[PDB]
């Protein structure tokens, strides 16, 4: 994502790119497990 | 281990999205406007 | 004691008056 | 460290060197400088030396007072 909110920046007003950054962290759940989503992306979100 | 990415790679991979947009003479885009014509024609194809 | 105080004196007028700065005395 | 005009040759790794080394920072960091570096900062002209002198010593008396608080 470092790499993402630039590039994002580049093409998008910086609102925009905050926003699609920080909502890939979220955190994950599966039954018992959770975990905080740094670095990978979220491919179910519409704008993925 | 933090990111893999180091600085001396981005830069390598910035500077090539930099020149890309600056070659293709490309405007960013901009946040959505309190008033703007296709509100209503993206929110429909959004919704349904 | 004294000495201190004096110093301190000094320093309080001195922060007060840097504050008023909206340079080079008081840079120096 | 930015302003140093030794660095500013082209090419050298030593800017990212002293900047982990002597301000210190953390490599999520360092991305953002490079890249900020790039889209915004620019080399084409350097300062004048007035807002070097100006520059001088304001960090100065900012050292010189974080290091009084500490």
């Amino acid at each position: 994502f470092t790499l993402l909110n630039r590039l994002l920046r580049l093409i998008v007003d910086p609102n925009i790119a905050d926003y699609i950054t920080a909502k890939n962290n979220v955190v994950i759940n599966f039954k018992d497990m959770s975990h905080v989503n740094k670095y990978g992306l979220i491919r179910g979100l519409k704008f993925a | 281990n933090g990111p893999e990415i180091t600085p001396e790679e981005a830069t390598t991979i910035f500077s090539v999205m930099v020149e890309w947009l600056e070659s293709r003479s490309f405007s960013p885009i901009p946040f959505p406007p309190l008033t703007y014509k296709n509100d209503t024609k993206i929110l429909v194809l959004a919704l349904e | 004691e004294k000495f201190n105080p004096f110093e301190i004196l000094p320093e309080s007028i001195e922060l007060f008056r840097t504050l008023a700065l909206i340079s080079l005395s008081e840079t120096a | 460290i930015l302003e140093n005009e030794n660095y500013s040759k082209n090419e050298s790794d030593e800017l990212f060197f002293h900047l982990e080394n002597k301000a210190k920072l953390t490599r999520e960091q360092i991305l953002v400088l490079t890249m900020s570096m790039k889209t915004s900062f620019k080399n084409k002209e350097p300062l004048d030396i007035k807002t070097r002198t100006q520059i001088l010593e304001a960090n100065s008396i900012l050292e010189n007072l974080w290091k009084l608080q500490e």
